[PDB]
RNA sequence: GCGGGGUGGAGCAGCCUGGUAGCUCGUCGGGCUCAUAACCCGAAGGUCGUCGGUUCAAAUCCGGCCCCCGCAACCA
RNA sequence: UCCCCCGUGCCCAUAGCGGCGUGGAACCACCCGUUCCCAUUCCGAACACGGAAGUGAAACGCGCCAGCGCCGAUGGUACUGGGCGGGCGACCGCCUGGGAGAGUAGGUCGGUGCGGGGGA
RNA sequence: CGCCUCCUAAAAGGUAACGGAGGCGCCCAAAGGUCCCCUCAGGCGGGACGGAAAUCCGCCGGAGAGCGCAAGGGUAGAAGG
RNA sequence: CUGACUGGGGCCUGUAGAGCACUGAUAGGGCUAGGGGGCCCACCAGCCUACCAAACCCUGUCAAACUCCGAAGGGUCCCAG
């Protein structure tokens, strides 16, 4: 018996894997916001970035943008360039949107 | 639904306006106007809120009205019908109670004629 | 063992022994030779269930207590043949397919 | 198609040529169709109007 | 005496057209079907009538993923 | 007499009568049984006639269990028509019966009373029969 | 909330017929009511209002005990 | 958030009394008011009145909140009802508006009811919620006799975080819900 | 076999186009007459042969079954 | 490499329903507000933002119980590719290779890959 | 008498009979494209007019609903709203 | 040298059999809305049913257009004779 959350999550993710790109998935909790780029072909995380691991500060939006840049910098160093944005159950807006725009600013391709 | 559960007709004289309440005729209307000292000839659209709250408070406390009065009339008949007395039979067949003729007339207790 | 002769049986009825035994969880050392059941109070048409089964020590019911176990039912009668034969049967209707179903 | 469900043409409002054929219900959609379609003559999208077939 | 029956429709010749281990080219039809009995997998697209067709040159593979249904894959060569 | 109250489909292909019974091969209600020895389509007219024989024997008493039901529609074209012009009309219903099935069971009657009633009913049937009583083999099923 | 579609709630004063004033919020600041919880017969314990009768029937005759015995 | 009479009463007199009477080991196990959902099942506005905005305007005064429309989920011959027809209103009052409504309902409306002999005790969900029905909208103070064209009642749903009827019965009576038995 | 019907007590509409049962007669009540017929003024009564189905809803569309009308049943 | 949590897959109910128990340091959650981004066919319920007083009550995670759900042998059997016999038939047997379903015994209140946060 | 669905059809495809059963000769300007949300039938309980069924509240409910129309396949991790 | 046929290997399938989880059928019993019937009432309910019986549960079964299951075989590609 699924929930609007689960279905929303599923529906947008299936759509992403179909295109077969590396996926920049984003979890966003009440305090923190994490992000990993995954190869669903192999079932393997390739590059990580999070507020909790970067010990970052105040405004969650401004924080996100920073973890976004963090992810992109670590990313390009690995040869990863293009990627697909898994917005999960979260509307592309605010914190999540900011994380994306940060990844873009950092030179990530999506 | 001002007093007492019924909203008495405005633009009419206060004595008659009270008769539109269940439990109050012209009689109990002449009473509550002295016992509260209000002019019987004035309109309800001309009543002081003071005159209002007094007439209301008195009438709801001195007499049994609307739903409760209807309740006892019902309760009074319910028992007469239940004890098995003649007064109860006439309430159970809907026939005239007060010893009138039933050969003709009696149209108010029965209802419109059912010809044959 | 259905000990006793039901009153329904005296009226001509028949004791239909639905369960002639019952499923039970129990110790191997604890196996009863049988289990008695009083059917003497059975009328047409009354019945007992596994709930009404009074058990020996150490044996536990493995079926629903709601499970019916025996009943007393009316007997065949030739008087029924005449009225059973007089019962006229209407044709079998059809569950339809398509714009009817 | 039918008596009420008609067939029609779409005429590029700029060069006046007919570029598409389709259908509509003239009881449900009594107004002349307006639709943006790619005109091969003009080589760009253009508003096309319903015109009698 | 007559009947209201007597009709039927042209057989539609549906089913799997390439089985697992078979080499296919880009565009080869793999499964013909009504609805999704098989679902498009790796390197496999689906047409407007649920037709499964190879997206790349390679070899076909089937995998049955339980409650997720059956899937058809083309493995690049 | 015995027939379905309704069905999805009116006419049924004839099928085949190969093999031993599918199930229903053990006593399950009464004390004594009547078992089919060879396959047949047993008509509703026969079943009822076989029943009536038994209740008539018991006069009053006993209980009759009928463990077969005619749900198969029997078809037949009108007299003197030629082949073709569709399938025939339904003229009765039969119960498909393969060797080994307990068709009838009696209960609540003396042994000699059951032996005779099942024998008599046996004569109304278009097949060979065998009378059987409840065993532990039946209990274990 | 959505703007412009909703009635504005402001501090309010519902005045009862017993003189009671209720501090609340409403779409209208002043209201006069004929009754409240503080004077309604069902609320105020069990004010018998006007019918403190006690049935009164059927033994309520006693008119009288003067008959012969 | 506005401090309101009935709300403050919940935390000061109602909250503790319940922890006493039932003995909860956690602060959230205590009964809370979830939401009050007011529904005007109307349907008198089917064909006849496409105009029932008076009732929306009325409910907007009562609850300080504009209701939404409810429409027919399926067509029905007997009610002269085709699928998708607008037959009712429903406003969901939560938080401070939920309190404000109940406060005015408990202190003013329920009393102004004709022959009000107490709310029905047995109208309890079983799952710990309560529902009650009014026959007039004149019961509310904001609605004078002048601004009413025709009578219309409503359904009131009160949802509780309570698991059982008894806990639900307590919370509401403590808040001031009068029952007949 | 092919076509057509079954609806107040009688005889016919309504069906094709789904929602909305109508006309004459008869019937009951009352007028006029000594009374009666005629005549005048009022009113009642059909869940549409059934069983199933389509639909939001069936006298109405569709199917099964009963019954009645008409035509056909040839070369052989 | 071992333990706990947050992510994300895989296997696709031995992983589920119900019952009980346990966890808030950290993480997650509910939670505190609705100024601001954004939002409600009404509702800050949801989505969203800014926060960090509280609580692990709901949720979720981890355990335990076989009442239900799910898995399920071995054995026998039905059926059968192929080879043969029998009956007037409906049908019935033999050899050889394959071999169910039901049921029985029994199993199960998950397993595992990658990445992070914490601990030893 | 052409076309569609199911069975007959003997577990690939195909397979006949005046064999068993139903449909089509339209439709939709949204009933189409995309993006973003939303999840049914039914059952028990609760609620003015309100009824077996109008709208509201709660719990249970893997899909038995829905998908314009026959049937089948499909399908809520949507193709449904 | 690719052929019929054959050895191994993968993949597709819904028949034989069987099953009742879906759609229907179904005998008996249990439990139990609905009627029918009787004592009982009009004042609104009772109560008993050797009556017809819904849904559900149990025992036992039926189906070309039912399938929770499901062979032997069969089709096809690869390597080999
Ligand atoms: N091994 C086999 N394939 N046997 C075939 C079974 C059928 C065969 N006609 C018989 O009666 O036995
Ligand atoms: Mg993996
Ligand atoms: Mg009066
Ligand atoms: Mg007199
Ligand atoms: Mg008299
Ligand atoms: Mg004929
Ligand atoms: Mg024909
Ligand atoms: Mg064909
Ligand atoms: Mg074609
Ligand atoms: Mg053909
Ligand atoms: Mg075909
Ligand atoms: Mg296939
Ligand atoms: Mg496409
Ligand atoms: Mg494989
Ligand atoms: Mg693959
Ligand atoms: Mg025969
Ligand atoms: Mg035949
Ligand atoms: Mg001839
Ligand atoms: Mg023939
Ligand atoms: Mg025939
Ligand atoms: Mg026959
Ligand atoms: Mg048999
Ligand atoms: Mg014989
Ligand atoms: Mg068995
Ligand atoms: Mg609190
Ligand atoms: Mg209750
Ligand atoms: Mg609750
Ligand atoms: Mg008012
Ligand atoms: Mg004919
Ligand atoms: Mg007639
Ligand atoms: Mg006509
Ligand atoms: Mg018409
Ligand atoms: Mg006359
Ligand atoms: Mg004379
Ligand atoms: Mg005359
Ligand atoms: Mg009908
Ligand atoms: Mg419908
Ligand atoms: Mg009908
Ligand atoms: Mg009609
Ligand atoms: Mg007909
Ligand atoms: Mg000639
Ligand atoms: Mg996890
Ligand atoms: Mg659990
Ligand atoms: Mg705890
Ligand atoms: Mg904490
Ligand atoms: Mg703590
Ligand atoms: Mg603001
Ligand atoms: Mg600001
Ligand atoms: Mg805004
Ligand atoms: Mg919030
Ligand atoms: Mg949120
Ligand atoms: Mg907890
Ligand atoms: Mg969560
Ligand atoms: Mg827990
Ligand atoms: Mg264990
Ligand atoms: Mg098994
Ligand atoms: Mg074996
Ligand atoms: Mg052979
Ligand atoms: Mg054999
Ligand atoms: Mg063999
Ligand atoms: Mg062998
Ligand atoms: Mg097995
Ligand atoms: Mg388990
Ligand atoms: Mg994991
Ligand atoms: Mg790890
Ligand atoms: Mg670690
Ligand atoms: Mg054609
Ligand atoms: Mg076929
Ligand atoms: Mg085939
Ligand atoms: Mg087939
Ligand atoms: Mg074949
Ligand atoms: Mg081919
Ligand atoms: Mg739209
Ligand atoms: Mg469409
Ligand atoms: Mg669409
Ligand atoms: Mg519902
Ligand atoms: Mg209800
Ligand atoms: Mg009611
Ligand atoms: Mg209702
Ligand atoms: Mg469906
Ligand atoms: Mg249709
Ligand atoms: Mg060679
Ligand atoms: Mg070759
Ligand atoms: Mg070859
Ligand atoms: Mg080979
Ligand atoms: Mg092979
Ligand atoms: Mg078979
Ligand atoms: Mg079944
Ligand atoms: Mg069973
Ligand atoms: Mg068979
Ligand atoms: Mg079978
Ligand atoms: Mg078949
Ligand atoms: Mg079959
Ligand atoms: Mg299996
Ligand atoms: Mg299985
Ligand atoms: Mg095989
Ligand atoms: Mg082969
Ligand atoms: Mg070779
Ligand atoms: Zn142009
Ligand atoms: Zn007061």
């Amino acid at each position: 018996r699924l929930t609007a959350y689960e279905r929303r999550k599923f529906r947008v993710r299936n759509r992403i894997k179909r295109t077969g790109r590396l996926r920049l998935s984003v979890f966003r909790s009440l305090k923190h916001i994490y992000a990993q780029i995954i190869d669903d072909e192999k079932g393997v995380t390739l590059v990580s970035a999070s507020s909790l691991a970067l010990k970052l500060k105040g405004n969650k939006t401004e924080v996100a943008r920073q973890v976004g840049r963090a992810l992109a910098e670590k990313a390009l160093a690995l040869g990863i360039k293009q990627v697909a944005f898994d917005r999960g159950p979260y509307k592309y807006h605010g914190r999540v949107k900011a994380l994306a725009e940060g990844a873009r600013e950092g030179g990530l391709e999506f | 639904a001002r007093i007492a559960g019924v909203e008495i007709p405005r633009n009419k004289r206060v004595d008659v306006a009270l008769t539109y309440i269940y439990g109050i005729g012209k009689a109990r209307a002449k009473e509550a106007l002295e016992k509260t000292g209000i002019n019987p000839a004035t309109r309800v659209k001309d009543l002081t809120e003071a005159e209002v709250v007094r007439l209301r408070e008195y009438v709801e406390n001195t007499w049994k009205l609307e739903g409760e009065l209807r309740a006892e009339v019902a309760a009074n008949i319910k028992r007469l019908m239940d004890i098995g007395c003649y007064r109860g039979l006439r309430h159970r067949r809907g026939l005239p109670v007060r010893g009138q003729r039933t050969r003709t007339n009696a149209r108010t207790r029965k209802g419109p004629r059912k010809t044959v | 063992r259905f000990v006793g002769t039901p009153a329904g049986v005296r009226a001509g009825g028949v004791l239909q022994e639905i369960h002639r035994d019952i499923l039970v969880k129990v110790s191997p050392r604890n196996i009863p030779e049988f289990i008695e059941v009083d059917v003497s109070g059975l009328e047409i048409g009354d019945s007992l269930h596994a709930s009404d089964l009074k058990l020996p020590p150490g044996v536990e019911l493995a079926v629903s207590p709601e499970e019916t176990i025996a009943a007393v039912v009316p007997p065949e009668d030739v008087e029924k043949l005449a009225e059973e034969a007089a019962a006229e049967v209407a044709e079998p209707e059809v569950i339809k397919k398509g714009k009817e179903e | 198609a039918s008596e009420v469900r008609i067939k029609l043409l779409l005429e590029c409002t700029e060069c006046k040529r007919r570029n598409y054929a389709t259908e509509k219900n003239k009881r449900n959609t009594p107004n002349k169709l307006e639709l943006r379609k790619y005109c091969p003559w003009c080589r760009k999208h253009t508003v096309h109007r319903e015109v009698k077939i | 005496g007559s009947t209201r029956n007597g009709r039927d429709s042209q057989a539609k010749r549906l089913g799997v057209k390439r089985y697992e281990g078979q080499v296919v080219r880009a565009g080869n039809i793999l499964v013909r079907q009504r609805g999704t009995r098989f679902k498009p997998g790796k390197n496999v697209g689906m047409g407007r009538d649920f037709t499964l067709f190879a997206l790349v040159d390679g070899v076909v593979e089937f995998q049955d993923r339980g409650r997720l249904g059956r899937y058809v894959h083309v493995r690049p060569l | 007499m015995l027939m379905p109250r309704r069905m999805k489909y009116r006419k049924q292909q004839r099928g085949r009568l190969k093999g031993a019974t599918k199930g229903g091969d053990y006593v399950a209600f009464g004390d004594y049984g009547l078992v089919a020895l060879e396959p047949a389509w047993i008509t509703a007219q026969q079943i009822e006639a076989a029943r009536v024989a038994m209740v008539r024997h018991f006069r009053r008493g006993g209980k009759i269990f009928i463990r077969i039901f005619p749900d198969k529609p029997y078809t037949k074209k009108p007299l003197e028509v030629r082949m073709g012009k569709g399938k025939g009309n339904v003229e009765g219903y039969v119960a498909v019966v393969k060797p080994g099935r307990v068709m009838f069971e009696v209960a609540g009657v003396t042994e000699e009373q059951a032996m005779e009633a099942l024998r008599i009913a046996g004569h109304k049937l278009p097949i060979k029969t065998k009378i059987v009583r409840r065993d532990a083999y039946d209990e274990a099923q | 909330m959505k703007e412009g579609i909703h009635p504005k709630l402001v501090p309010a004063r519902i005045i009862c017929g017993c003189g009671n004033v209720i501090e609340t919020y409403s779409t209208k600041p002043e209201i006069y009511v004929e009754v409240c919880s503080k004077c309604h017969p069902f609320y105020t314990g069990q004010q018998r209002f006007v019918d403190t009768e006690g049935r009164v029937e059927r033994f309520q005759r006693r008119y009288g005990d003067s008959y012969r015995k | 958030p506005l401090d309101v009479a009935l709300k403050r009463k919940y935390y000061e007199e109602v909250r503790p009394e319940l922890i006493r009477r039932f003995g909860y080991q956690n602060v959230w196990e205590v009964p809370r008011l979830e939401k009050v959902v007011i529904n005007q099942g109307l349907g008198e506005a089917k064909e006849d009145a496409r105009i029932l905005e008076k009732a929306a305007q009325e409910l907007a005064l009562i609850t300080g909140q504009k209701p939404a429309v409810t429409r027919a989920k399926k067509s029905i011959s007997n009610f002269k009802l085709r699928k998708g027809m607008p037959i009712g209103l429903r406003v969901t009052l939560r938080r401070d508006r939920m309190w404000i409504f109940l406060e005015k309902l408990l202190n003013v409306a329920l009393p102004r009811i004709r022959d009000f002999r107490g709310l029905n005790p047995n109208s309890f969900d079983g799952r710990g919620n309560y529902n009650l029905g009014l026959r007039e909208q004149l019961i509310f103070p904001e609605i004078t006799y002048d601004m009413v064209d025709a009578l219309r009642g409503m359904d009131i749903a009160v949802v509780t975080t309570a698991e059982t009827d008894e806990e639900a019965r307590a919370l509401l009576e403590l808040l001031g819900f009068p029952f007949r038995k």
